[PDB]
């Protein structure tokens, strides 16, 4: 049960190191856009008039 | 591992044969016969038929308890002798140094 | 001394056994895939591995029946013996002085053919020796054959429990986890490279076509060469993506598969407690079975002794080794069958 | 090492059986080695 | 020389045998040590006979 134990909590820990990875991975493709949102920006200056 | 199993086979046999001499040394009452033999002697007898045989038989419950004495000799000694061989499997078959 | 404990997780292990696949399918299903690419993991190899423990359990129902019946065995022979010796051999507590200094029995060695039916009786202890040595050594074997070593009939067997802690080791550290890791490291770095290419790409068919529209040996050069080189990088960079989607549909399908074999490793650490569970229960067994013997053999050594010499202290004596170690028979078979009894309600209780 | 301490222990044993042979002269001299090594086997017993 | 060194590993791994080779030659050396001390034990109690 403590060999369980111990397998167990190193594997859960492993997993949340994943997901906070995975997170801090999509914060940086989140990082990512902003060059796309402000060019698109930059070139939105002409509307209908 | 071989030897190792083998050894513990060993100690459950020598654990066997100690229960065994634990009950038929310890736990048998010759000490008990032994007595009686001692109160008949204190019994006033004619020795020509008695204390002869007293003696006879004072004779033979020695002969059983050195027969005891003889199991623990022999069955000891020959269980551990089996655990010094397995001991030279053990402590003498040894890898160290390259 | 040994419990009903022990056996309650035996009949937990007979559960466990008999739990399980048997058939390539069958483990196949249980397995939840067909394929690892792991060597001393294989479907096949695992398939094998529960053969080898079901058919175990399907040898160990009928060889607990067997203890069943050695149950009925040492029962009525606690039975038989505590009766007949202790009725028999407690009647001759009768011996006064007046014979025991004078008669030397050993000369009238009515009660000599009493005495034979003490030899027959001996002869009987001797049939029970032989019996519970063949369950002794059945128990004994079952426990090498979980174990590991020689058999007594002459087989250098493994163990099946180390077998299945080794293959356990194997689903500890040969299950690859860190593989798995690496190996979806492998397809996100072959996954941002061909993604590297898509944007190439794109560019590539950009540029090129404006290599194109130029004029006419610009149409000619460009369409000769990257025309071609669009649709050729491009068949080649679909088919890389191709591949590491497989590879994703392989082994970052083995991210789940991977916790299948997690939770198959669980399982097998559960099957391998309650073997090393098993384990102490054949321990106290098989020590209680050779302390039977033990005693049996306490007996048949001074049965040996018996001759017509018996005299008046000489039988006395005699008469004492007899009715020594039969109590101790008696009482570790009362014990015993209290042991049988009391796990029987047990069942019903929680099963 | 344990297979030391246990032979150790018999040949602590060899040199109880070499205080033996009292032949016929008491009686109550007898089972006190006896006793001992039945229970350190008792605990050893335990100890298994 | 590049593939000289797989050639290079192949040659660790028999330089691994050799030196499994070579532990088991001292093993023969303690061996022939304890087997031909007897022998000169025997030669001589077989001296010690003859004088």
């Amino acid at each position: 049960t403590d060999k369980v134990l111990q397998a167990e909590q190193l594997r859960q820990k492993q997993l949340t190191e994943d997901i906070a990875t995975k997170e801090l991975e999509r914060k940086e493709i989140e990082k990512k856009r902003d060059k796309i949102i402000e060019a698109l920006d930059v070139i939105r200056e002409h509307n209908l008039v | 591992s071989l030897y190792s199993q083998r050894l513990d086979v060993i100690v459950r046999e020598s654990l066997s044969s100690l229960q065994v001499k634990l009950e038929n040394t310890l736990a048998l009452t010759y000490f008990t016969t032994l007595e009686e033999i001692d109160e008949a002697l204190i019994s006033q007898d004619i020795d020509e038929e008695s204390k002869s045989e007293m003696r006879k038989e004072r004779i033979n419950i020695i002969k059983n308890l050195s027969n005891d004495i003889t199991q623990l000799k022999q069955l000891f000694i020959e269980k551990t002798e089996l655990l010094d061989k397995s001991s030279s499997d053990l402590h003498n078959v040894v890898i160290i140094e390259g | 001394i040994f419990t009903k404990e022990d056996l309650i997780n035996l009949k937990l292990y007979v559960r466990k056994g008999l739990s399980l696949p048997t058939r390539q399918d069958e483990v196949e299903a249980y397995l939840g895939y067909k394929k690892i690419d792991v060597a001393g993991l294989e479907p096949k190899d695992i398939k094998l591995l529960f053969d080898e423990i079901h058919n175990h359990a399907l040898n160990w129902n009928d060889v607990e029946q067997a203890v069943l019946q050695q149950s009925l065995d040492l029962d009525i022979a606690a039975k038989n013996i505590i009766s007949t010796g202790n009725e028999i051999i407690n009647l001759i507590n009768q011996m006064p002085i007046t014979l025991r200094v004078k008669t030397l029995l050993g000369d009238i060695t009515v009660a000599s053919a009493l005495k034979d039916i003490l030899d027959d009786m001996k002869g009987d202890i001797n049939r029970h020796q032989t019996t519970t040595e063949n369950v002794r050594k059945k128990v004994s074997d079952y426990r090498i054959t979980l174990t590991g070593g020689e058999l007594s009939s002459g087989d250098k067997v493994n163990g099946l429990e180390p077998q299945v802690k080794t293959k356990y080791d194997l689903m500890e550290k040969s299950n690859m986890r860190k593989s798995i890791k690496e190996l979806d490291e492998k397809i996100k770095e072959k996954r941002q490279r061909i993604e590297q290419l898509k944007k190439d790409y794109d560019k590539f068919v950009g540029l090129s076509f404006t290599g194109a529209i130029g004029g006419i040996i610009a149409m000619a050069i460009t369409g000769g060469i990257f025309g071609a080189k669009a649709e050729n990088a491009r068949k080649e960079k679909n088919a890389l993506i191709s591949e590491v989607a497989e590879l994703e549909s392989k082994v970052s399908s083995q991210r789940a598969l991977q916790t299948a074999l997690e939770a198959l490793s669980l399982s097998f650490s559960d099957i391998g407690i309650r073997m090393v569970d098993a384990e102490s229960a054949l321990n106290h067994l098989d020590f209680m079975w050779l302390s039977v013997l033990n005693q049996i053999t306490e007996s048949q050594i001074q049965f040996a002794m018996i001759n017509n010499a018996l005299r008046l202290t000489s039988f006395v004596n005699k008469f004492q080794q007899v009715i020594t170690p039969w109590q101790s028979v008696g009482d570790s078979a009362r014990q015993l069958v209290d042991i049988f009894d009391e796990a029987i309600k047990e069942y019903k209780k929680v099963y | 090492v344990e297979a030391e301490k246990l032979s150790r222990a018999w040949h602590i044993f060899i040199h109880e059986i070499t205080a033996l042979q009292g032949t016929s002269l008491n009686e109550v001299e007898l089972s006190k080695p006896l006793i001992k090594q039945q229970i350190y086997l008792e605990s050893l017993i335990k100890q298994l």
